[PDB]
């Protein structure tokens, strides 16, 4: 997953669509505890909340993020990859699949990590 | 009750929220959280009479 926001400290709006193996995934409300966390593998007010599918289901994966007039467009596409080195040629266009209604000054995201 | 925004440093996007309120600074002169010389509140009341 990925944490979308400015400064995170408890000033400006952040964003925080975190993927899981559970059904439930998303959980979007303004906090500052998450800095960089790893997953065990073993505040103020929630402004909008949204629930629907995993989103992540030879795997090369490729995202696109859009902010066009404070709405989140993503897309995604599955491409099978034969050899591993670079980034290989050819064509594999994208495909929408969750369009969020709000984002608020999205500058500075990160990426999440899981060790065991 | 209502307050609202008069100063900011940027103007703002479309369909975005601020609602964090901190002393506004137009000089050279820091306000470090007092709202002194060259310090303004960008919160104002309408005063409905």
């Amino acid at each position: 997953g990925w944490i979308f926001g400015t400064t995170l400290d408890s000033k400006t709006q952040s964003l925080l669509i975190v993927n899981n193996a559970t059904n439930v995934v998303i959980k979007v409300c303004e906090f500052q505890f998450c800095n960089d966390p790893f997953l065990d593998v073993y505040a103020n007010n929630c402004t909008f909340e949204y629930v629907s599918q995993p989103f992540l289901m030879k795997n090369l994966r490729e995202f696109v993020f859009k902010n066009i007039d404070g709405y989140f467009k993503i897309y995604s596409k599955h491409t099978p990859i034969n050899l591993e080195r670079d980034l290989p040629q050819g064509f594999s266009a994208l495909e929408p699949l969750v369009d969020l209604p709000i984002g608020i000054n999205i500058t500075r995201f990160q990426t999440l990590l899981a060790l065991h | 009750n209502y307050l609202y925004r008069l100063f900011r440093k940027s103007k703002l996007k479309p369909f975005e929220r601020d609602i964090s309120t901190e002393i506004y600074q137009a000089g050279n002169k820091p306000c470090n959280g007092v709202a002194g010389p060259n310090c303004y509140s960008p919160l104002q009341s309408y005063g409905f009479r």
